[PDB]
């Protein structure tokens, strides 16, 4: 999830806009 | 700001600061 | 800290602080 | 929702916990 992709490596913009509503 | 390691609060704030009036989801586990 | 207008970043902070491994969601529209 | 309950008014415990997954 969020934390081993963002936290454990390197998040990107990407990524974190699959978690925006 | 996002192209980092993101963990806790900071994880949160980027996710605040990137999806704005949209809103997210923070699921940890 | 929860007791109080929380708005924005001061929000999604005490949503953070308050909901922990469980996370949460942030909606404000 | 949460802005009109915690941002605009007063927030509480109860309300924040609602908004945990």
């Amino acid at each position: 999830g969020i934390v081993e992709q963002c936290c454990t490596s390197i998040c990107s913009l990407y990524q974190l806009e699959n978690y925006c509503n | 700001f996002v192209n980092q390691h993101l963990c806790g609060s900071h994880l949160v704030e980027a996710l605040y600061l990137v999806c704005g009036e949209r809103g997210f989801f923070y699921t940890p586990k």
